[PDB]
């Protein structure tokens, strides 16, 4: 019933930032039934805070939470590369409901892809299948479009997309796309170029093979 | 020897504060009702006892609006309390904690204009912030209202001294 | 401390019913609920039901009324959870967390490792790998694997020497998952050093050698 | 000693607090009286009291009365009933004869005609205390037409004269 | 110490009230148990407790139950669940285990059968704490048939024993 | 010290009625509340009624309505009781017992003497005093009393000086006539030189006969 | 409406012993309203103990009150001679009930019963009747005639209380006949029988 | 609906006395809603006594409010020439209610 | 101190309508409730209410119709409409606010009144 919103949905901050996540609530709930949780990668969800402000035992005093009515937040005073993870708000009051989660990024610097174009390997092209990987590496933002055209044709089809989480040195993105095509369906054609689209460069970054 | 409030010379002997045994103020202010979607405003003059370590706001019975099943009433005492009597002098001891203290249950009559239907509610302090005073009144179901008959209630809580 | 154990993860078919139990330790009363919470893909947390000693039946989520029934064995002090009727949507992350503390206010205080459940109609396959090739002052290497069936598939770059290299998470396509890792070194570098990526798949029980060029 | 003014005394030859002060037990034996828009009744009553710290608590038990009005009055009769050394003026409030809304609470009176009781959720408060007569009001809740009222137990208190 | 006794303790070097006396913050988890005509059922419930001046306060939060007779006992039970150092003994009170009618308040319960719930205004007072359980009197305002109860937030105070 | 003095033995026949007063003094507060209750043969106690001076209306037990009808003279501080169409049933302990420090809990914490009705048509015969006489160190000596009616009869020895071993046994009514029994026992040495004397004395016949052993 | 039961209806005990008395209610009864009273016998009822626990003025320290919600008992922590009585547990809360009553009497060692023949008095025998009387006193536990060799009409026995110090039994059986049925025979046994192997025979010409 | 009767409607008064006016209720009011004004000739009406017993700013000490239920009483200890003027209780209870008047006057 | 200025008396032939003014200056805080008296002759009767959080006027039954009640918030000034003016409307019009006297409704402040005379002669 009581829908737990929260915004924004992900967010990127530099350590030493002050970062302030929203919990909206579609009925007004007593603050002792709401409660924060936080999630690392590759971990289960902890408790952060209970009853709106009460901080979780062993939780760094940075966090604290506030609110009351339908509007609850959830406040980092200075964050750290620690606190990288995904934040889940939950109420009490009615059946148990959460609010979604919020993923906390670090910023970096905005990075440009380093295009990578593979041709199909020779121990697949005996197999009968053609796989032309491009590699996108060490870019900023995670937001990056990439467009492949064989012959000047842009293709929709066959195309894999697979996403990286950001680095844990680097905090950097990295994007592999590869397009599978049949053996005689790559006989057929002669140019096929890899085109991404990025927030650094205003022209796409190509790279071809014939 | 040196004495320390509470404790206080009393016709030359160590005795206890009548300040501290008890004190009397008034607030003339806005209550605010909070709901799903619902908002207004009343302003009341309530008396206030201060007896030990215990505050006392003794609000009249007043009438307002729409309620919601589930909502809150807040007392802004930022502006309005009767001199000396400050806003830092209506904290609790848990201060800004979120508590569920004196839980008391509520009657409020709910009308459309005609006869009003008295609601079983409930209604606890919940925390203070900034001079705010923020109550929940909760549970007991509802009716289709416009205006709602709150009777005198008095809100009770121990009160900050460090 | 109190802690929580789930049970390890699972492999189902469509159509069947899985179990999933969970283990509490460490506790100082006996009066704590205990809830299953399901993640799905997305990172999306749903509560699925409780269970409380005193109540003697379990509190279920509409949603998920028919598709789980919670038990409990008060003598092992477990927990059980049964899944019927499995689908491809049921494939997710399945979390036990009680109400140790939180029991008036209900916060999950305590949580449990999580159960992975996947659901799949498709066969153990073994992995094909194939090393990619461009023909500046950096060059890139690619190693591909494509094929496999049960997740998951270890690489490692001359034996684990190198790590400095980026894997991408696996991707679905038509009942075979496709994993695809990227590894740059410096262009005097690898014509120089051979550079082999290894990749072994445990449910398969198959050992790829592969090379570059 | 004189050099130390109640409620701080001797406490096992030390500077301490009076257990006086902190807590005694009385009790009450007498008349509760209602008064209403032309409706009057007497009940007698057998309460504890306790005094604890600057507050007198008059804890009534149940009691059954006749008709009530949707505005009225509950008088108790301190000039007699009160256990020795309990005296007339120690129920006496902080506030003395001052007329106040203190300790408003919510109160369930069932209603009846002989048969099955229908309960009224009334507001209730200390109002006054003169010459030894505590008055609570009694309002708010609407009626039905009734030939007797089912009161609960309700506890009274107040801060208390020093 | 030798020539104060609390809660008349040294406040900064001077003869003062002791904070521990004005004010005192504990958590009671433990079981609240109802015993009606005939029907008896237990709850888990996290308590605020509050200690000021000579009073006790137990914030008792919402807690569900189920069937409830029209008259019947909530008994909190002290021997465990106090958070260190409150002990058993502290939730005494001052008249110790007499039978008494102290604080007696209205507190509206929902009855229902997994409905919609019916509020019933109840009579609640403190009436004995015997070896560390407090018993709370629940009659009065009389009944539906019922199979689940919704109970309110309610706050129980009572004096607290110093002897 | 509150008293309570309640009427005397009453003989009543079937159908008629009775009427028992209860008087109270030493009381400091007129707010107190009158009770009658009801002890049979078999010593069950049953609550009657009770009149409240504020209240202004007996309350009666259902099973009293119409058998009881309570009144009061507050200028003589009175209770009044009466049983109307009195039968066999009826015969009973009559108590009148004030809430006086139990007006809010309920309990009786002063009771009367009692009143002890008798109903039968049998007339009032006077009764029939016979002394016994009779080796040991003990003597025993018997006084009996028979053929009488009704209830009570008080049986003293020595006017009342001798109560050491002295056993009065209980009447047991054969249809019409009561029949009383008393043994003393003194030292052989005491009995023949000191003279014993049994007395007893019927208030309701208007006879008290002395007998000498 | 509320019964109340006690538990036991009677009660038999030797001094220095503990004993509990319960009181069970039909329903839930605040603990306000369960009084108890003892009646010691040939007297009224008295209150005993008030709000389950509270000791009426007067009363010994030995008495006890104890209880909530349906089962309340009364307690003597050593037993006396002068405890023996009827105890009652009333109840307020409703209307006004009673318990049964549990009746309290003493144990004590078994005491052998003194037997006393006593003739027709010389009264008597003028007024045209004729009355055998034959006391038997001083007897524990609790628990015929014989004319010429014969074994009735006429026979009227009376149980006594347990005595308030010496704490036996006494009965009184007083044969009564017509002047002309006496000495119409000469021999008159009184024959009693107690937990000795052989009747205690007492007899006259 | 309450309506609220004042007694005397007129009374004349030498200094010295002791005046009392009462106002009397048609139903049970709480006592803090019972209201005094005064109104001299030719002036407005000033709040006299509010919440049946507490003194306006600036009232003299001589005026006293008394009453509780339907009955509420005025008094004014030693009246003063200023005195004279016409009084109204009002009642806050329910919808608004005046009492009519009482004209004070002196004795001649 | 709180005062309140009032309009001026007004001379209204009968049928017709006046408005009255009622300007409010001094005071602390703006929750104040505007009401209106009428003393005819000299017995007082209560008009109506405006309440600034209400949103709304509350009004006396006998004056519904007879009267209505309007604040203007920017000049803090309230305004009394009187319609429709017979002989039995010559009166005496108070307005006084709830200051000090909000929760227990007693008028703490008054004005100075205004006369109002109804009449058909030029």
């Amino acid at each position: 019933e009581i829908v737990l919103t929260q915004s924004p949905t992900t967010m990127a901050a530099s350590p030493g930032e002050k970062i302030i996540i929203t919990c909206s609530a579609s009925s007004s709930i007593s603050s002792n039934y709401l409660h924060w949780y936080q999630q690392k990668p590759g971990c289960s969800p902890k408790l952060l805070i209970y009853r709106t402000s009460k901080l979780a035992s062993g939780v760094p005093a940075r966090f604290s939470g506030s609110g009351s009515g339908t509007s609850y937040s959830l406040t980092i005073g200075t964050m750290e590369a620690e606190d990288v993870a995904t934040y889940y708000c939950q109420q009490g009051s009615s059946i148990y409901t959460f609010g979604g989660g919020t993923k906390l990024e670090i910023k970096r610097a905005d990075a440009a892809p380093t295009v990578s174009i593979f041709p199909p390997s020779s121990e697949q092209l005996t197999s009968g299948g053609a796989s032309v990987v491009c590699f996108l590496n060490n870019f900023y933002p995670k937001d990056i479009n990439v467009k492949w055209k064989i012959d000047g044709s842009e293709r929709q089809n066959g195309v894999l997309n697979s996403w990286t989480d950001q680095d844990s040195k680097d905090s950097t993105y990295s994007m592999s796309s590869t397009l599978t095509l049949t053996k005689d369906e790559y006989e057929r054609h002669n140019s096929y170029t890899c085109e991404a689209t990025h927030k650094t460069s205003t022209s796409p970054i190509v790279k071809s093979f014939n | 020897p040196n004495l320390r409030y509470p404790i206080a010379d009393v016709s030359g002997g160590i005795g206890m504060s009548p300040n501290y045994r008890f004190r009397q103020s008034m607030w003339i202010g806005i209550v605010s009702y909070s709901g799903s979607g619902l908002n207004w405003r009343v302003q009341v003059n309530s008396d206030i006892f201060i007896v030990d370590d215990y505050i006392h706001i003794c609000l009249p019975a007043f009438d307002g609006f729409s309620i919601a099943d589930g909502g809150d009433l807040s007392l802004n005492f930022v502006t309005g309390l009767l001199p000396p009597l400050l806003t830092g002098d209506t904290e609790p001891a848990f201060h800004n904690d979120v508590v569920t203290y004196g839980a008391q249950t509520v009657a409020i009559g709910l009308s459309s204009g005609g006869t009003p239907q008295y609601m079983s509610k409930n209604l606890w302090v919940e925390q203070w912030q900034d001079g705010v005073l923020r109550l929940r009144v909760e549970g007991g179901g509802s009716i289709t209202h416009s205006n709602s008959k709150w009777p005198a209630m008095t809100v009770s809580y121990p009160r900050s001294f460090t | 401390e109190v802690q929580l154990q789930q049970s390890g993860p699972e492999l189902v078919k469509p159509g069947a019913s899985m179990k999933i139990s969970c283990k509490a330790s460490g506790y100082s009363f006996t009066g704590y609920t205990m809830n299953w919470v399901k993640q799905s893909h997305g990172k999306n947390l749903e509560w699925i039901g409780l269970i409380n000693p005193y109540n003697d039946g379990p509190s279920y989520n509409q949603n998920f009324k028919g598709k789980a029934t919670l038990t409990v064995d008060k003598s092992s002090s477990t927990a059980y959870m049964e899944l019927l009727s499995l689908t491809s949507e049921d494939s997710a992350v399945y979390y036990c967390a009680i109400h140790y503390y939180g029991i008036s206010y209900w916060y999950f205080d305590v949580w449990g490792a999580g159960t992975t459940v996947t659901v799949s109609s498709a066969k153990t396959t073994a992995p094909s790998v194939y090393p990619l090739v461009p023909v500046g002052s950096s060059v890139t290497l690619g190693c591909l694997v494509k094929g496999y069936f049960p997740e998951p598939v270890t690489l490692t770059w001359n034996s684990g020497s190198l790590s400095s290299v980026h894997t991408f998470p696996a991707l679905l396509q038509s009942g075979l998952y496709t994993l695809s890792s990227s590894v740059t070194v410096t262009s005097n570098t690898w014509p120089s050093q051979t550079i082999t990526c290894n990749v072994a798949h445990p449910a398969s029980s198959t050992k790829v050698d592969k090379k570059i060029e």
